[PDB]
RNA sequence: UUUUUUUUUU
RNA sequence: CUCCUCGAAGACAGUGUCAAGCGGGGAGUUUGACUGGGGCGGUACAUCUAUCAAAUCGUAACGUAGGUGUCCUAAGGCGAGCUCAGAGAGGACGGAAACCUCUCGUAGAGCAAAAGGGCAAAAGCUUGCUUGAUCUUGACUUUCAGUACGAGUACAGACCGCGAAAGCGUGGCCUAUCGAUCCUUUUAAUCCUGAUUGUUUCAGGUAAGAGGUGUCAGAAAAGUUACCACAGGGAUAACUGGCUUGUGGCAGCCAAGCGUCCAUAGCGACGUUGCUUUUUGAUCCUUCGAUGUCGGCUCUUCCUAUCAUUGCGAAGCAGAAUUCGCCAAGCGUUGGAUUGUUCACCCACUAAUAGGGAACGUGAGCUGGGUUUAGACCGUCGUGAGACAGGUUAGUUUUACCCUACUG
RNA sequence: GACAUUGUGAAGAGUCAGACUCU
RNA sequence: ACUGAUUUCUGCCCAGUGCUCUGAAUGUUAAAUCGUAGUAAUUCGAGUAAGCGCGGGUAAACGGCGGGAGUAACUAUGACUC
RNA sequence: ACCAUCUAGUAGCUGGUUCCUUCCGAAGUUUCCCUCAGGAUAGCUGGAUCUCAGGCAGUUAUAUUCGGUAAAGCUAAUGAUU
RNA sequence: ACGUUUCCGACCCGUCUUGAAACACGGAUUGCGGAGUGCUUGUCUACUGCGAGUCAAAGGGUGUUAAAACCUUGCGGCGAA
RNA sequence: GCCUCGAUAGCUCAGUUGGGAGAGCGUACGACUGAAGAUCGUAAGGUCACCAGUUCGAUCCUGGUUCGGGGCACCA
C-alpha cells in the first residue's frame, strides 16, 4: 500500500506549523545572578494576543 | 506384531552358519553436525537468501518398516533385517494361548 | 475440454503395414537360461572330448 | 489506511494496536491499557 | 434455618 | 583565592558488532490435476476382485457392486493324527438352545480381510518340533518402451528346520497390501583415501538396509479482485440458430364407470397410440481479431389447434342463453389500476375480448424501467481483502452519403 | 542479552587463595 | 481511533482474538560465560535476558447475545412449570 | 506518472514463412511427465544402402489343441418366481 | 494467344480445423523490402589425404603482386588398453 | 440436488471396546398434614428408530432403510 496521513505528517512539507503572526516563544528570563541573589523589576508593557 | 527376543539364524561374519543372536529394535542415531551435508547445508542456510532447501510437508505414511538389529552370541557380529509395516511392534510379549475363555 | 480418449482403431493396420515378424529360428540354439549344474557338466564334457 | 476497506465500513481488527508497531500500522488506540466508557474515577 | 394454600349459600 | 562557563544525569544511557523475540509496515513468490464449461461435490490420481467384454489375450466412460495403505512368532516351515456345515435318533437337573452317544453327511464349513478361483488321510481342526520371514548372484513372468520400482516364478551355491524317509521350506493357498536422485543414519572389512613423512581421532568412500515423497516415476506453497490486465480459445459456458423432447402444450384407440334408467349427448379411469416445438431441460455442431443481451412502443405479414361473424350437422336442442362437431384464417379480437416486468390479477365496455410465428420479428427504429462495470447503503457470510438469480439509489445507447430491398 | 567504549572509591554476600565475582 | 446536530437512551457477555498490568514465577528460552572428559579439534552438563507459558483488567477494543416439551371451568393462546 | 536503457525481455499461444518437375508417403495410438492447447517414448514414414540368392505369407489343406459368447438348461447346483 | 460468339464444366483465395464457398479470421489496388541464420559443441552420413598413426597450436624462418604462399615441432590434441 | 448431524423410559438428555441401559422431571405406593402442596422412605418404567453383517456376545462397530434438523445451491 502507500503511507498514511500519519506517516506523511513526519516530513515537515504541508504539515508545518503556521507561525507567520507568531508573537514570539513565551519564555522565563535565563537563570542569572540577579534571580539568585535577590529580584529583578520588571513593567509590564504589554498583553497582546498570540496567533 | 510380536517377535521373540533371540532368533537363532545363520551369521554372515566369521561364523558361517546358524548361530544364536540376540534381537533388539534398531534406532536411528543422532545426526553429526560436522557431516559433509550438514556442514554443506548450514553453509548454505548462513546469510542473506532464506530457506535454501525444500521443507517436507506432505507426510502420507502412518508406519515405518520395523529394522531387527540382532546380534551374534559368538562373534557380536551384527545383522539389520527390515520387517513389513506395523502400528503395533513389541519384542519377546507373551505369547498366544489357545482354548481359554475370555 | 474431456481428452481422454483411447482407442485401438488404426492399431492392427500400423502392426501389419511392414508385416508381423516372426521370431528367428537361432533362439532354439542358446543355452541361456538353461540349469547351472547341467551347463557346468555340459563345459566339463566339451572341455575334455578328443578331436581324433 | 489499516481501517479502510470493506463491503461495510468496518474495522474488522481490534483498534487496540501495541506500542512497538510498525509505522504504518500504529493507528487507533496505542498501547491501550483499557477502553470503553471510564465508570469510575480515573 | 425453613413454615405456601383452604370453592359458593346457610 | 580558586584554569568546573552555569546546571542535570553519569561510567548508566547513547554508540559499534553479534544473538534471540516481535515484525503484511514492506519485499518476493505460491495458491495441483481430472472434470459432459469452471466452481462446489467426488477421486474414477497408486491400486485388487466380479462384470461390462461381443467363447484366445486385449479393450473405454465422474460405467455397475465392492476392496487396499493393514494383520500375523504364527495366521511362516514341517511331521503326525483327525474331518467340516448340517440333519436324524437317543441320554438326571438340560428347556429351541450347555454336554455325552450313534448313524447320515461332495464340502452345502473353514482357510485374517473385499470378490473370485483352489483345497477332504487337506490348503481345514488338534498337536509336537522349529525359524527357509536367513546369506549370495544371475535368468525369467507380470506393467511394459519389452525401462524402473513393487510382486512373483523356476533353478544354482551356503548354512539350517521338520520328517523314519521320499520330500517340503527364500514368508502368509493364489490374485492388492506400496517408494527414486540428494541428504542423514546404521551394519559390514583386522578394507581404501585425506596427495610433506607417519600414529591416533575426525572426515570422506566401496556394499546392504532404514528415515518419504498417498498429486503414490517422487516441486517447498493461502486468498480476493465488481479497479483489473495480457496471449489465446467457439477444443469451453451465458443470448439466437441446429439435433433430441424427458418436461411443457395439443390430438387419437378399448371401454370400468359418471351422466335419474343409458359406456359413447357430453365425459371417460386402469392402459395405450401419436402430434408440436409459444415451456423448461440435455448436448456443445456454428459464432469469443464481438451476430448489441429483457420488456414495452411502433409496423407489416404469416399460421392455425376457431373466441366472434358467414354457411351447416348433433345435443341430456320446447326459448335470452349454452355445449359438441364440419367447411372455414376473409375480417375483428379493445380502454384502464398495480408491477421493469413476459406472465398475473382486478375494473369496464364489447360481436369477441382465441392462441401463436417471423434470429424467444423488430435498439445504425425509439426508450432504458430491469438486468449487466466503475460511486454508495442495509441484511447474512468472511479474521480480512471481499461474496451474495438478496433488497436499494445514481449511472455516455456512436456511424448510412455505399449495394440491394422498398417508397415515390 | 553479551562484548567494547568503561574510568575512580566504599559497604554486603559468595568464591577461592591477596585476588575475582556479583548486589 | 470510532461515532456523527439537538432530544431521549446507550442493556448482558472478558469464554475466543487483541491490547494492557504484575511479577515471586527452575515451566520453555539464543549468543556469551562457567564446569567436566580428552593430548586437541570436540563431547557432555550448568547457568541463561526479553519474549512465550501461567495469573488480573478492559467491549463508546474486534466482536457475540439458544433450543425442546407440558399447562387456565367452550375453543384458542400460554401468564405458569419441567 | 513520464523518458532512456537492461531489451530483439520470455511465450507450451495467434499470424506469416517466398521457384518448377519426379519418386515414396503418414498420424491423431502405447508408456512417463503439476501432464490434459505441451513434451519425451514406442508405433506409422523417407533416405542411404549393405549381405546374399527359398524361406516366408492379414490366404487355404492336414494334424493337434484353447475358449464358455450365441443357442440350450433351471422337471441339474445358486438366486428369484405362479 | 487476356478480341467476339456458341456447347459442356465452373462457389474466393491463405489459414486453424473432424469438417470452409461459409453468417469463421486476413485480404481495396500496385511497386519495392520481407522471414530456418551465424557461431560453439556433438553425432551420423558422403568425399579427399595419410594411415598405427594423423593433425599439428602458439611461435620461429622466410616471403614485397608481404594479412597470401613456402619451410619448420624430444614436447601438444585425438587414437594405439 | 449435494455435504454433514442426530434418533435411547411419558418428556428432556447421558452411556460404555462390545459384556451396565442410566440422570432429572413425570407415574404408582406408604408416611407427615384437618386436607392439598412442599418434605421423607420405597417401586416400576426405553422403538436403545428399523433391518443385514463382523467377530464368543453389538444400543454401541460396519452397511443399508425411515423421520427430523443444519449448511451450500455461485457465474452471466
Ligand atoms: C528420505 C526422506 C527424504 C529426505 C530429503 O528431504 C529428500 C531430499 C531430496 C532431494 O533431492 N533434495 C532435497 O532437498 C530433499 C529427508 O530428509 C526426509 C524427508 C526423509
Amino acid at each position: 500500500g502507500r503511507r498514511i496521513r500519519i506517516q506523511r505528517k513526519g516530513a515537515g512539507g504541508i504539515f508545518k506549523s503556521h507561525n507567520k503572526h507568531r508573537k514570539g516563544a513565551s519564555k522565563l528570563r535565563p537563570l542569572d545572578y540577579a534571580e539568585r541573589h535577590g529580584y529583578i523589576k520588571g513593567l509590564v508593557k504589554d498583553i497582546i494576543h498570540d496567533p | 506384531v510380536n517377535v521373540p527376543k533371540a532368533r537363532r539364524t545363520f551369521c554372515d561374519g566369521k561364523c558361517r552358519k546358524h548361530t544364536n543372536h540376540k534381537v533388539t529394535q534398531y534406532k536411528k542415531g543422532k545426526e553429526s553436525k560436522f557431516a559433509q551435508g550438514r556442514r554443506r547445508y548450514d553453509r548454505k542456510q548462513s546469510g542473506f537468501g532464506g530457506q535454501t532447501k525444500p521443507i517436507f510437508r506432505k507426510k502420507a505414511k502412518t508406519t515405518k518398516k520395523i529394522v531387527l538389529r540382532m546380534e551374534c552370541t559368538e562373534c557380536k557380529h551384527k545383522k539389520q533385517l527390515p520387517i513389513k509395516r506395523c502400528k503395533h511392534f513389541e519384542l519377546g510379549g507373551q505369547k498366544k494361548s489357545r482354548g481359554q475363555v475370555i | 475440454a474431456k481428452s481422454k480418449n483411447h482407442t485401438n482403431h488404426n492399431q492392427n493396420k500400423k502392426a501389419h503395414r511392414n508385416g508381423i515378424t516372426k521370431p528367428k529360428k537361432h533362439i532354439f540354439l542358446s543355452m541361456k537360461g538353461v540349469d547351472a549344474k547341467f551347463i557346468k557338466n555340459l563345459r566339463f564334457s566339451r572341455k575334455n572330448n578328443k578331436r581324433q | 489506511h489499516p481501517h479502510g476497506g470493506g463491503n461495510h465500513q468496518h474495522i474488522g481488527h481490534p483498534s487496540t494496536v501495541r506500542r512497538d508497531a510498525s509505522a504504518g500500522k500504529k493507528v487507533g488506540l496505542i498501547a491501550a491499557r483499557r477502553t470503553g466508557r471510564i465508570r469510575g474515577g480515573k
